[PDB]
């Protein structure tokens, strides 16, 4: 009886979200952004290329000063590259061969990396030794790490495909805060410029606004027919857009909540792995399985370039805080910096 | 001392060949066999040659040393292309330097044939004996054998030529080549010879550890293996073996009945170019395929 | 999964209580967002090689 | 342009070291634990020698690494991809469960994870070395309990060997790719100690194939 009255109680409340969210849907994007006009094609060349991995690499990610990258391969290294004379600048390895992502932090002085080890592991750069030594080792998640971000200097927001994630004092080593909610492995995350608020995406086709201090979910995104792979937040804080691997990306909104245009092509059926905005969110870079990256207009949804300089799978897309240029890598072992 | 001046009747002269400036049938047939052969040779090589350019997977140094043997053999059917046209009535009007010209020819590219065919064995026994997976590339060593390889063919060739000749010593001259000399013969012949040799032993030796450590544990490996082994000393041997025959009979024994078989021998020596790429290159079955 | 089901419906009530704004207003804001930071993207409209640094 | 030279130095040392690891690791043998929940996989790593555990030992001048995910507990299509490039699989199964249930009987959970994973678009030319333990156990079950709970089909006395080369059969014919990559199977034996003997030999077979394969001698 209380299973029954529950579930009907369920259903009707999310109907009632339904004609909501409808209701509040006067317009659509594309019509109020029929008037502006399109800004053309978007060539971006290959400025510079980073070689040195021997193996795919899995992730990267780059740092506030808009010169320094990092990068993961299944070698059990972990590379901290600078961007302007290609010169390797640090070397990391790992106590096991197993990451899928990589952060630095917003001031530099750390870097935390993770995989099926399950294990977070958290590397102080500025050392007095000059070599750099494991600082922390995160521990407590039941599966693999998905994606990890500095939320501060001492605090660290983590996703775990336990279907849980955790925000962690790296201090304390226990954890500050856990989120519970997704019915499914969490793949990827992305922090707001506040880092007040904070959007996961899991494999159930559904993503999460979750708060930090209080620890509760805000809001919850569908539309998705498949996994979520990436996800990135929109510069102003109010909207974001999800990546997945039905070969489509969508733009979601806060207030709003619902989606608000959505990007796809009935020639492209490959998944998709990572996804950014740039400084100004017009553009939309999307890294796909097709071993090439595509530049979407946000507001009209029409490919505007066509990012074709690896042999392999994209694995990983970043655009700098400066919005001068941007990081590709692939498993052909090779990163590619574009104008 | 040197006898530069005189011209090509007095070496041939000196020697039991005889000129023939009349047109013969056995000249015809054999200038039709050879242009024949010669065409065969150019338009499989150059076949093999696109294929393996044309499709991206043959982009590894096994297929870039049966690219260069493939070229070998084209430029030996090239020079012996050259050789028909000019042999006969119209080597009475060759001087010298056309002569040691068309005879270098040859020699660099059957030299270089058969050094091509001695790396793809060192290549074949180094690419046995490792012991690792999805090994990396390494195209510095091919080009360095490769370069070594035309090198020694060029040197080969030009040094008959530049002073190791019979013009300086006409009492000890060849019999089928009345200017070359028989020292360079016989240096010729033991090449070829410890070349066939190291093959052998390569090969051998990659059957027996393969066989040892397979053992142990649809298609049987070791027949095929034995096969293609068999037919790649096979081929060579009965493609070979006449010719140095001719050669050690030529230097050795006085009034043997040498002058005769020689441009069979050639013939067949530029067959076993032909042999080659199909010996090469048939087990492949996208090699086959991309044809 | 009488817990589990509370704890949903007590996550949802949260979700179904939400100032929403209407989409159009959304897409206001949004394009205006866009157009006026326009200047401030180097890829929207190439900055000149003075001023890249990955060029020279 | 004093100092920005030493950062030249820096990555030509850490190139030079990368290269070195990479030669190092290159010559390793890889092989990636599975088998589904009790099995006698844990006997296998105690022969040999809180995710995913590591075990690296050494065989006639031959180095082994060993991956077992069994503590993931996750959705594999996500990071099974991960393991593209391994020597092998290791694939472990024990016949006692061929008449326990965990509904369902387990031998057929083991065998639909050997037709995903066998047949699966990554490993398309990886060898599995199949392992079936408990050849003991089943060995004394059969005299009371048929084979015939799990394999209706099947048609035969009830004894170890037969029952035994049916179910080693029933698994090798689950595979697609016969001409791209072979199984090797080895009842496992605890007196003897052959098991990291038969790995060996398994991988040292593989190599050379490939080789062969690589050096136009197919
Ligand atoms: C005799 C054939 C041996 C097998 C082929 C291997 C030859 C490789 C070269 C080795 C250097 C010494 C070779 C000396 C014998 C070459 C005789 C020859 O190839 O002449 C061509 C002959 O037709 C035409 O003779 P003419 O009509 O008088 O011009």
């Amino acid at each position: 009886s209380e299973l029954d009255q529950l579930r009907q109680e369920a259903e009707q409340l999310k109907n009632q979200i339904r004609d909501a969210r409808k209701a509040c849907a006067d317009a659509t994007l594309s019509q109020i952004t029929n008037n502006i006009d399109p800004v053309g094609r978007i060539q971006m060349r290959t400025r510079r290329t980073l070689r040195g991995h021997l193996a795919k690499i899995y992730a990267m990610h780059w740092g506030t000063d808009s010169r320094l990258l990092v990068s993961a391969s299944q070698d059990g290294k972990l590379i901290i590259w600078d961007s302007y004379t290609t010169n390797k600048v640090h070397a990391i390895p790992l106590r096991s061969s197993w990451v899928m992502t990589c952060a630095y932090a917003p001031s530099g002085n750390y870097v935390a990396c993770g995989g099926l080890d399950n294990i977070c592991s958290i590397y102080n750069l500025k050392t007095r030794e000059g070599n750099v030594r494991v600082s922390r080792e995160l521990a407590g998640h039941t599966g693999y790490l998905s994606c990890c971000r500095f939320l501060d200097d001492n605090q660290i927001v983590t996703s775990s495909g336990d279907t849980t994630c955790a925000l962690w004092d790296i201090e304390t080593g226990q954890q500050t805060t856990t989120f519970t909610g997704h019915t499914g492995d969490v793949m990827s995350l992305s922090l707001a410029p506040d880092t007040r608020l904070f959007v996961s995406g899991a494999c159930d086709a559904s993503a999460k606004l979750w708060d930090v201090r209080e620890g509760m979910c805000r809001q919850t995104f569908t539309g998705h027919e498949s996994d979520i792979n990436a996800i990135c937040f929109f510069p102003n804080g109010n909207a974001f857009a999800t990546g997945s691997d039905d070969a489509t990306c969508r733009l979601f909104d806060l207030r709003a909540d619902q989606e608000l245009m959505t990007y796809s092509h009935d020639n492209i059926i490959c998944g998709i792995t990572s996804v950014s905005f740039s400084k100004s969110g017009r553009l939309l870079l999307a890294g796909y399985d097709d071993f090439n990256c595509n530049v979407w207009d946000a507001l009209k949804a029409d490919r505007a370039g066509v990012l074709a300089g690896h042999d392999n799978r994209v694995s990983c897309l970043g655009v700098t805080d400066d919005g001068m240029a941007v990081a590709t890598g692939s498993w052909d072992s090779f990163l590619k910096i574009w104008n | 001392q040197c006898f530069y001046n005189e011209s090509i009747a007095f070496f041939y002269n000196r020697s039991g060949k005889h000129l023939a400036t009349e047109w013969n049938t056995v000249s015809k047939l054999v200038m039709g066999l050879g242009i024949t052969v010669c065409i065969f040779i150019m338009l499989a090589n150059l076949l093999v040659m696109v294929a393996i350019y044309v499709n991206r997977r043959f982009h590894f140094p096994i297929y870039y040393l049966m690219a260069n043997l493939a070229a070998a053999d084209f430029f030996a059917g090239l020079a012996y292309f050259y050789l028909m046209f000019n042999t006969g009535p119209n080597t009475r009007r060759l001087t010298v330097s056309t002569w040691l010209l068309r005879q270098g020819l040859i020699d660099t590219s059957l030299t270089a044939s058969v050094a091509n065919l001695l790396a793809i064995a060192i290549e074949r026994h180094i690419t046995v004996f490792r012991m690792q997976l999805h090994t990396r590339m390494s195209n510095r060593r091919v080009v360095v054998v490769i370069v070594v390889i035309w090198t020694m063919a060029i040197v080969m060739g030009a040094i008959p030529s530049v002073g190791w000749n019979c013009i300086c010593d006409i009492e000890n001259c060849s019999n089928m080549a009345p200017l070359y000399s028989d020292s360079y013969l016989v240096f010729w012949a033991i090449f070829n010879l410890v070349t066939f040799v190291v093959m052998v032993v390569l090969y051998a030796h990659i059957f027996g550890y393969v066989r040892q450590r397979t053992m142990r544990m649809n298609r049987d490996t070791m027949m095929s293996l034995l096969k293609t082994v068999v037919i790649v000393l096979g081929a060579f041997i009965i493609c070979w073996t006449p010719g140095l025959v001719l050669l050690l009979l030529d230097v050795c024994c006085p009034q043997c009945d040498v002058l005769a078989y020689e441009k069979f021998f050639l013939l067949l020596a530029e067959f076993n170019s032909a042999m080659n790429p199909i010996i090469y290159s048939y087990r492949d079955k996208e090699m086959s395929a991309t044809f | 999964s009488i817990a589990q089901a509370r704890k949903l419906v007590e996550q949802l009530k949260m979700e179904a209580n939400i100032d929403r704004i209407k989409v159009s207003k959304a897409a206001a804001d949004l394009m205006a967002y866009c157009e006026a930071h326009a200047k401030e993207d180097p890829l929207l409209t190439p900055v000149p090689a003075s001023e890249n640094p990955f060029r020279e | 342009s004093a100092e920005d030279k030493a950062a030249v130095e820096r990555s030509k040392m850490i190139d030079r070291n990368l290269r070195e690891d990479g030669e190092k690791a290159a010559r390793e043998v890889k092989l990636l634990l599975l088998g589904a929940g009790e099995s006698g996989k844990s006997t296998i790593v105690k022969q040999m020698k809180t995710g995913i555990v590591e075990t690296h030992f050494t065989f006639k001048d031959l180095h082994f690494k060993m991956f077992d995910v069994g503590a993931q507990r996750s959705e594999r299509k996500k990071w099974i991809h991960c393991f593209e490039g391994v020597t092998a699989i290791i694939f472990c199964v024990a016949l006692s469960d061929y008449d326990l249930v965990l509904e369902m009987n387990r031998m057929h959970e083991s065998m639909k994870l050997f037709d995903s994973i066998c047949n699966n678009k990554w490993f398309t030319d990886t060898s599995i070395i199949l392992f079936l333990n408990k050849k003991d156990l089943f060995e004394e079950k059969i005299k009371k309990s048929p084979l015939t709970i799990c394999y209706p089909e099947y048609a035969g006395s009830n004894t170890y060997e037969e029952a035994a080369a049916y179910i080693q059969c029933q698994f090798e014919d689950l595979n697609k790719r016969k001409d791209t990559k072979e199984i090797y199977t080895h009842f496992t034996c605890a007196t003897d100690t052959k098991n990291v003997q038969f790995v060996f030999d398994a991988v040292t077979d593989v190599i050379i194939k490939n080789n062969l394969k690589d050096c136009g001698l197919f």
